[PDB]
């Protein structure tokens, strides 16, 4: 429900 | 065991932003030198608006079976916890236990507090020489 990268922090 | 092609595994990363989480993943196939892991994510996409999870090829370090899951009502001030935020496990500290069920954790790297539901969380495991841990 997301890619990679909108699971990353900041 | 948990290398087992079809088994449910838990993997995480060290691509900086990335230390420290854990994302449920199924286990397609692996090297029978490499030791390696092929995986498909539950949760994570390949890329963009996103018809096909993600597919990865780790090493076996960074896999590790599902930890049981527990019933849990509530948990304690400065319980060390798992929060399932953006789709992926984050471990903090429990700073303050809220009014409805609630509970404040605290997470580093970086620093942050953020407010979860009891079913958000879990009790912190990590696992190590075939065990499950708690610190």
């Amino acid at each position: 429900a997301r890619t990679k990268q909108t699971a990353r922090k900041s | 065991s948990h290398i087992a092609k079809g088994s449910i595994v838990e993997v995480t990363s060290d691509e900086e932003g990335f230390k420290g989480v854990w994302f449920e993943a199924t286990v397609l196939g692996a090297s029978s030198k490499s030791k390696e892991v092929w995986v498909e994510y539950k949760s994570i996409v390949a890329e963009e608006n996103g018809s096909e999870p993600l597919k990865e090829v780790l090493h076996v370090s960074f896999i590790r079976p599902v930890p049981p899951v527990e019933k849990i009502e509530r948990f304690e001030l400065y319980d060390v916890v798992d929060a399932f935020h953006k789709d992926g496990w984050w471990t903090g500290v429990v700073t303050r236990v809220m009014e409805d069920s609630r509970y404040q954790v605290t997470f580093d790297n970086p620093p942050d507090e953020l407010e979860f539901g009891v079913s958000e969380l879990r009790f912190h495991q990590k696992w190590v020489k075939g065990k499950w841990v708690r610190p």
